[PDB]
């Protein structure tokens, strides 16, 4: 009877060591810095995979019909009519909904002479969703640049560190793309 | 806090469009846009980045194309100038209209001075961009942006 | 410059280090580069002073 | 079992609401149309709406008591209000907290 | 009429009434409590944002599993019609303050679900009154602060002299049917059946 | 020095009946207590969402104020703005009043705490009792919010909550009671003088250690830190049936609570107003102390100043045990409660009336 | 208020909002105390009509579908719907592309074991293993955008001949440094769980799953191997030549929560050791070295071939597939994953049925809610893993 008193006033100082141990984790994770950043005065850096909004061109288009039958939901319209002065058809207004787009781009791989492109918007805010048929020339505009606006402060990812580096806040350094580029391999080696 | 006054009115009545210097963290615009309403003003929030060109949209009627999935045939829709069919069935006093883009980060300077001229030309709207700000609430005229 | 031609960006503090695009369009002193990268086609605008004519 | 199928605008409750509360009953249906102020009414419109409920509830005779059949009731109540609106008759008010165009936006005929 | 759906048409104050209207709005904007409410992987993305990497504590927002201590819900996910009367049971018990932020393109619109589907609402809009909408799928957390932001933005344009909105009216009416009782639906029964133990 | 003879005497020079000038004395300290505890909470709930950041590795509340020190005082400005909901039930006035049950003694309980000699509201004879029969009055608003509340599940966590309440009020007055057998007095007063006549050599802590563990693991138990009754057997324990209002004056109580918990726990064992060194000799080595209120002012600042230190520390721990040891159940902690902290606490009495009657020169005599 | 207290057994329902990290369920208890009799599960809020979707749908169309099918790693569903056309029509694979494919496999499944014991976790103690598991799946999150360009499922990357995108520069370099970083980091969560106090006496005899009660329920996934069946379906048939480095199945005595814990906690590492060897292959190296060999040296000489390179052969987008049904069995991170398709010879394929893993799993909860207390509830819902897109769809 006195072996279960014993085990059980070992139980007793293990459960009260291992609360030692949780006090002395928690006052040593008290130490480090927070990894977090401010929004929006810290805006993440977009990569060159990271897609966003689609891109459309007035110029190098030819309403051929081929990016329609690739989505599967048919988004991009083609109002195209038929002249009889020419022997082709020309383009008259282009729109797309982007409530109901999926955005994985895969219409933009499907294009020969490259008439889509990925612009690096996400901030898209609206009080009303009827404004979502994006005219051509809304889609022509210029591109928010995280760089060349002053009150925020550029930030990298994890991935884009030179050398391995696992907070990424500080950067001293003006490196990036840890490894290295494919054209000076071609001249030493 | 800061104890503001009537001045954004003045500074609007005199000129025909403004450019305020908002802080993105939050809002502070608001107390402007709700001390318009109790000075008489009616808003219409409207976002800048969608808002194909400014003359189809404002002057003339548009087009626009749903997206059809393919069990419909092509439509178009006739919609029409958005601030002269506000303009129209607008007056409770008829003392004036505003108009308030959000996002004006993601516009060009060539439809600004456009704005300016349409606002104006007929004296009863407003034109009201905003801009992402540094650290202060600060008005400028959209006409000496333009030209600087 | 014109659009059609290959340029380079040489800006040490940008993560896209010499990187050859192709230009769309010219306003407001800003330079629409399209990136080749992949199967995706991507545009990243810069300006004037950023980028590098290469024949 | 509280059957009732409401999306925006019309509530069709198998109770009845004696002050402020419901009680289950399988003999009484009460209607209420457009409970937020999303669109502006008037008497002679809402009794055109009364009507066709009493019509669409004297069609839909000798059937169970099911959510699907009263979800139809409504939804046909709703197709009915769409086209009361694109016939030429009353909208929506410019004195609500949110402007969110859910039945069509205003259009040009010709 | 040549007009389809047609619009119907609808000054001084005090300083002191401006600054406590001031006050008011800055404390709705300041606590700013929302509600967790999520079926899919945007309910994922939505606790991305609680943890230590986005930070989504710091501008007052605390999560809470009560759906009466909220001003503000957020629904995300893509919304069956079953789960339609539970949304809107779920946003009529919320208090008369509340705000709405739809996240998703399921959410806001049909989304993929909108070509071949009978089950999936394409648009919460339909059930709730959407403030401010929010595209992508899955959006960014940046953008669901912008988000945020811009709610923040839309809080602010309340009055306290037109403070007489956020009821609902009566417009009662009373008739009869003629249905038929219903058996009742099972409540349980699953281990302890007559048809389970004993093989028919 | 003296300001209420002084008060008392201005305005017997300006000419009064000696009892309406006296009757209203009391007033501007029962109010400026009360402004201060208001005070008190909203550092405590910023301490607390500040210190769980900084625990998980994050900031806390920004973008309202300096810091978003504000935002406990938005929030409590915001909670009171919100509308009263009510659920379809009769009793209204049992529903309103049932919180007003909850929140009426644990605030009552403020004439107890002292800061010193003469910063005080009352001292009688026996201010545990004022704490532990008040303290134990909120399960009968519990229990009365819970029947009111109309729910299946809310009464039963509301019920659960109860007797998890009731359960922890015997060990702490054991652990009181350990303490009044050897300070042979019920008052704080006399408990904390026998403290403060020595320095360190005359604390409490180090005479009953297994009674200040006991008191402490009452008091995280009592205030509901470790048992969380807030997942409690659908969603919550006693909540997802009120407004704003009743949960801001919930939050406020359980934090009013907290706080007093955590002055009473330094109060009874390590002891405010007091000093490492005696004031004795420094009062001896500065010079004459016995008028001179230059340095009485300053030895009643530092007096205050210890007070504060040894609650902030009280809160701090409690807040950082809070999130460091795990969540354990409420028949577990019934169950060590009832097994650890009653015949621990009996054999305690019993060892220090032992002590006390084998050797009274160091105990209270 | 009525609330009448008599002596007959109280019906619980838990509705099917839970708000902690599950989807839509609508659970009602039958019990009468301090116990648990009956429990009756009722689904149907997340059902979308998958099988519809795929009546009129070309290949090229049902990717972001068949992405959105599981919102927990997504790729095994991609991964299994493009081994079907190309078993139905016979298309071979380069080694490579192979390679590359059960690489990304296995980082998502990293990530699907990492998101289990999070609520698992939450649900039964302590509430501070959230922010360190949540940045260690940012970790992965910034990777993965890093590489493809988003976080989870809403990525395409894969086609009939192959992938159509390739790695970065610095990924292998940055997945060299995670598998360097996240091996202490699963020693912690295991010596978390090594010596502890009542929480390895809580969920030690709550399951209590038999070998031949498993077989009958027809359990699959961790649970299978919980009980003590070696039936790794990577070992069955190997899929994308799985025998080439070392393999070990981690195999629990006993089937409960803590066994269920420590299989998954062993697999992390085992996935760790699998795509350790599978850097240890890839045979050209980086892409930066195939960059250079094939820019120092010759057009066709050594290098470029059929065995590396981007995808072998472009397929057309409008393609038809031969007639004929098939299925292939694919081990995912909650159990096998099967597409059981129809073809006869068009465009859009005829039938499209759907093996999902969590709804043959889910039949066991009913067996496994007997007899238990409150506080198990959850804990049993979340020792199972599953997910509501995965038995509703
Ligand atoms: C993490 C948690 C954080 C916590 C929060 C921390 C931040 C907040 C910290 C703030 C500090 C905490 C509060 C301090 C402790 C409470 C002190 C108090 O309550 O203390 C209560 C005090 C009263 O305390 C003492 O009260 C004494 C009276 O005691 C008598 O009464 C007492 C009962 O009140 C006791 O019974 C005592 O035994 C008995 O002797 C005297 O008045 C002392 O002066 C006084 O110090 O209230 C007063 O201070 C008097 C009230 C103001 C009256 C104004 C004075 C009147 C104006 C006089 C002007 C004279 C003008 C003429 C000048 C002549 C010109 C020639
Ligand atoms: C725009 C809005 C403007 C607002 C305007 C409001 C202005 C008025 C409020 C301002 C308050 C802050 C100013 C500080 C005053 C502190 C005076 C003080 O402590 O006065 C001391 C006197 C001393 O009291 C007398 O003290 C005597 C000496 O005893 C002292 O000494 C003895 C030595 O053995 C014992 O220890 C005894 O316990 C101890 O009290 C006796 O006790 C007498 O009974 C008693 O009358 O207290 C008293 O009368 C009671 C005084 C109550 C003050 C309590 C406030 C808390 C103190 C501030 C917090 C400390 C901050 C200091 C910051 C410094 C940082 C470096
Ligand atoms: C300077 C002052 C420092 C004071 C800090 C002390 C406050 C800590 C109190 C703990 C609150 C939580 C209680 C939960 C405890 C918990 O949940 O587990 C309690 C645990 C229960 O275990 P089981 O459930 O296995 O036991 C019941 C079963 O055995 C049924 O048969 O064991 C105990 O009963 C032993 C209690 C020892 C508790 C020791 C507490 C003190 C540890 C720290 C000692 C510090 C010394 C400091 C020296 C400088
Ligand atoms: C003279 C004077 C002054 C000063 C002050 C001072 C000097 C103070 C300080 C002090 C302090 C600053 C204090 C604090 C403290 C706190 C803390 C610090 C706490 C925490 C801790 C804990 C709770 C922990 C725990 C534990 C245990 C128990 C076991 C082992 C482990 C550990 C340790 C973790 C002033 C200016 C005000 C003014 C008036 C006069
Ligand atoms: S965007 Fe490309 S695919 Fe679409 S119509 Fe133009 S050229 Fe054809
Ligand atoms: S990204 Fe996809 S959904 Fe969006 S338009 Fe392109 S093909 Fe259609
Ligand atoms: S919008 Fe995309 S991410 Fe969100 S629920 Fe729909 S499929 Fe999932």
């Amino acid at each position: 009877f006195l072996n279960q008193i014993t085990n059980y006033a070992k139980e007793a100082v293990q459960s009260a060591k291992y609360i030692g141990q949780g006090l002395s984790v928690t006052f040593d994770h008290m130490r480090r810095r927070p990894i977090t950043v401010q929004y929006p005065y810290e805006k993440l850096i977009p990569s060159e995979r990271f897609r966003g909004r689609i891109h459309f061109e007035f110029d190098k288009c030819i309403a051929c019909e081929v990016c329609v039958r690739v989505c599967p939901i048919n988004l991009p319209v083609v109002d195209w009519v038929f002249n009889k002065e020419l022997k082709k058809k020309e383009l008259k207004h282009y729109s797309i909904d982007f409530g109901v787009c999926i955005f994985c781009a895969n219409c933009v791989e499907y294009c020969p002479t490259n008439c889509l492109s990925v612009t690096e918007e996400y901030e898209l805010a609206t009080y009303d969703r009827h404004e979502l048929n994006y005219d051509s020339v809304a889609m022509g505009r210029i591109p928010y640049k995280v760089t060349q606006d002053p009150m925020v402060t550029p930030i990298r990812e994890f991935a884009y560190l030179p050398a391995g580096v696992m907070s990424g806040h500080d950067l001293p350094a003006g490196a990036q793309r840890a490894g290295e580029r494919p054209e000076a391999i071609a001249n030493t080696a | 806090g800061l104890l503001a006054g009537y001045q954004f009115v003045k500074d609007l009545e005199s000129a025909g469009a403004l450019a305020l210097f908002v802080p993105p963290e939050g809002g502070f615009e608001g107390r402007y846009q709700r001390r318009l309403r109790s000075k008489g003003y009616t808003t219409l929030p409207m976002s800048a980045p969608g808002l194909g060109d400014l003359a189809a949209y404002l002057t003339q009627e548009h087009g626009i194309r749903p997206a059809h999935t393919g069990k419909e045939d092509i439509r178009v829709y006739f919609q029409p100038p958005l601030v002269t069919y506000h303009l129209e069935n607008l007056p409770p006093n008829a003392k004036g209209l505003v108009l308030w883009l959000i996002d004006g980060k993601r516009l060009s300077k060539q439809e600004f001075a456009y704005l300016a001229q349409l606002t104006q030309t007929l004296p009863k709207f407003k034109v009201v961009v905003e801009v992402g700000g540094d650290r202060v609430v600060r008005w400028e005229p959209l006409a000496d942006w333009v030209a600087a | 410059i014109l659009p059609g031609m290959t340029v380079k960006v040489t800006n040490p503090n940008d993560t896209y280090y010499q990187f050859q695009g192709i230009v769309q369009r010219i306003t407001d002193g800003k330079v629409a580069v399209l990136f080749e990268g992949g199967n995706w086609d991507k545009l990243v605008t810069f300006q004037a002073s950023e980028l590098e004519p290469v024949v | 079992m509280l059957l009732k199928s409401t999306t925006r605008h019309v509530h069709i409750y198998a109770g009845h609401v004696v002050d402020g509360e419901v009680h289950p009953d399988t003999e009484t249906l009460t209607l209420n149309v457009d409970p937020d102020n999303e669109l502006e009414w008037n008497e002679a419109a809402l009794a055109k709406v009364e009507a066709k409920f009493r019509e669409l509830v004297a069609n839909a005779a000798g059937e169970d008591l099911t959510e699907y059949n009263l979800r139809r009731i409504g939804s046909d109540l709703e197709h009915f209000i769409r086209s009361l609106l694109m016939q030429g008759e009353i909208g929506y008010n410019l004195n609500s907290r949110v402007r969110n165009y859910s039945l069509g936006i205003p259009r040009v005929n010709h | 009429p040549a007009i389809l759906n047609p619009i119907a048409r609808p000054l001084a104050e005090n300083i002191i009434l401006t600054s406590l209207n001031d006050v008011y709005d800055w404390a709705r904007l300041s606590s700013l409590w929302p509600l967790m409410y999520g079926t899919a992987c945007c309910f994922i993305e939505f606790a991305a944002m609680i943890g230590s990497r986005f930070d989504f504590d710091r501008f007052g927002l605390v999560p809470r599993n009560s759906p009466r201590q909220a001003d503000l819900i957020i629904t995300s996910g893509t919304i069956t019609m079953k789960m339609a009367p539970a949304l809107v049971r779920l946003y009529e018990q919320m208090p008369s303050p509340k705000y709405v932020i739809a996240m998703g393109a399921c959410t806001i619109t049909g989304g993929m679900f909108s070509s071949d589907s009978y089950s999936a609402v394409r648009g919460v809009d339909k059930l709730i009154p959407v403030d401010v909408y929010l595209p992508g799928c899955p959006p960014r957390p940046e953008a669901i602060m912008d988000a945020i932001v811009k709610l923040r933005k839309k809080i602010a344009n309340e009055h306290i002299n037109e403070r007489g909105n956020l009821a609902q009216t009566h417009r009662l009416f009373t008739a009869k049917h003629k249905m038929k009782p219903v058996p009742p639906i099972l409540t349980g029964q699953y281990l302890n059946a007559p048809s389970r133990q004993a093989p028919p | 020095i003296d300001l209420q003879g002084q008060f008392i005497s201005a305005l017997q020079s300006l000419g009064l009946s000696h009892d309406l000038a006296k009757l209203l004395w009391l007033p501007l300290p029962m109010l400026m207590m009360l402004i201060v505890a208001t005070v008190g909470v909203l550092v405590a709930v910023w301490l607390e969402r500040k210190i769980s950041a900084a625990v998980q590795q994050r900031i806390g509340p920004e973008y309202i104020g300096p810091l978003g020190i504000l935002a406990p005082l938005a929030d409590g400005l915001k909670l009171i703005f919100k509308e009263d909901v009510l659920p379809a039930n009769s009793d209204r006035w049992l529903f309103t009043l049932g919180p007003a049950v909850v929140v009426i003694p644990v605030f009552l309980s403020y004439i107890i705490v002292p800061f010193g000699q003469n910063l005080l509201i009352s001292n009688l004879a026996m201010g545990v009792f004022l704490w532990i029969a008040l303290s134990s009055i909120a399960p009968i608003g519990l229990l009365m919010a819970g029947y009111a509340s109309n729910n299946k599940y809310s009464l039963l966590g509301g019920l659960r909550a109860a007797a998890q309440s009731i359960s922890y009020e015997i060990p702490l007055a054991l652990a009181v009671l350990a303490v009044a057998m050897m300070s042979n007095g019920l008052g704080t007063v006399e408990i904390v003088e026998q403290q403060s006549q020595y320095g360190i050599l005359s604390w409490n802590v180090w005479r009953q250690p297994i009674g200040f563990l006991v008191f402490w693991i009452a008091a995280l138990a009592e205030c509901e830190r470790l048992p969380f009754d807030l997942e409690e057997e659908l969603v919550a324990g006693y909540q997802t049936e009120y407004a704003g209002m009743k949960f801001a004056l919930f939050y406020l109580g359980a934090y009013v609570n907290l706080v007093l918990s955590a002055l009473l726990v330094s109060v009874l064992y390590f002891g405010g107003w007091s000093f490492p060194i005696p004031l004795e000799t420094i009062a001896n080595l500065l010079g004459v102390s016995e008028t001179n209120p230059f340095l009485q002012i300053a030895f009643a600042v530092l007096g205050i100043t210890m007070t504060l230190i040894k609650a902030y520390f009280f809160v701090f721990l409690a807040i950082l045990l809070r999130w460091t040891v795990p969540r354990v159940r409420i028949d577990q902690l019934l169950d060590l409660g009832w097994k650890f902290l009653l015949p621990v606490g009996l054999v305690n009495l019993l060892l220090t009336a032992g002590l006390k009657l084998a050797f009274p020169v160091a105990f209270g005599g | 208020p009525k609330i009448e207290t008599r002596t007959e057994p109280m019906v619980i329902n838990m509705g099917p909002h839970h708000p902690s990290m599950h989807g839509v369920l609508r659970l009602m208890v039958t019990l009468d105390g301090e116990d648990v009799i009956d429990c009756e599960p009722v689904i149907g809020y997340l059902h979308r009509g998958m099988e519809k979707i795929a009546e009129n749908r070309t290949n090229i169309m049902f990717i972001p579908y068949v992405s959105r099918w599981d919102y927990a790693a997504g790729m095994f569903n991609e991964a299994v719907t493009v081994n079907a056309p190309e078993k139905l029509a016979g298309i071979p694979v380069p080694k490579r592309a192979s390679y590359i494919r059960v690489i990304m496999l296995e980082l998502n499944r990293i990530a699907n074991h990492l998101l289990w014991l999070g609520p698992f976790l939450a649900d039964v103690g302590a509430q501070t293993p959230f922010f360190y598991i949540f940045r260690e799946r940012e970790y992965i999150y910034d990777l993965f955008e890093a590489a493809t360009g988003m976080r989870f499922i809403n990525n395409n990357y894969f086609r009939i001949g192959g992938v159509a995108a390739d790695l970065t520069y610095g990924w292998v370099t940055k997945c060299r440094d995670f598998c360097d970083y996240f091996l202490p980091k699963v020693d912690e969560y295991e010596r978390l769980i090594t010596n502890n106090p009542i929480f390895v006496r809580r969920l030690q005899g709550v399951g209590k799953i038999s070998r031949e009660e498993a077989i009958n329920w027809g359990l699959s996934g961790p649970m299978l191997r919980a009980s003590g069946v070696k039936w790794d379906l990577r070992k069955v048939d190997h899929y994308e030549c799985y025998d080439d480095f070392d393999w070990d199945v981690p195999v629990a005595t006993e089937g409960d929560c803590l066994a269920r814990y420590i299989v998954r906690i062993q697999e992390m590492r085992e996935s760790v050791k699998i795509i350790r060897q599978a850097l240890d292959g890839l045979p050209g190296g980086p892409y930066e070295n195939l960059e250079a060999k094939r820019m120092l040296e010759g057009a066709k000489s050594e290098w470029n071939g059929f065995d590396y390179q981007y995808i072998g052969k472009k397929l057309s987008p409008t393609f038809k597939i031969p007639k004929g049904e098939h299925y292939v069995r694919v081990e995912s991170g909650k159990g096998e994953l099967g597409i059981y398709l129809i073809g006869d010879d068009n465009v859009f394929p005829w039938r499209w049925k759907i093996r999902p893993p969590d709804f043959n799993n889910l039949q066991v909860l009913p067996q496994l809610l007997k007899g238990m207390k409150v506080a198990d509830i959850v804990a049993i819902l979340g020792s199972i893993d599953v997910i509501m897109g995965s038995v509703d769809r």
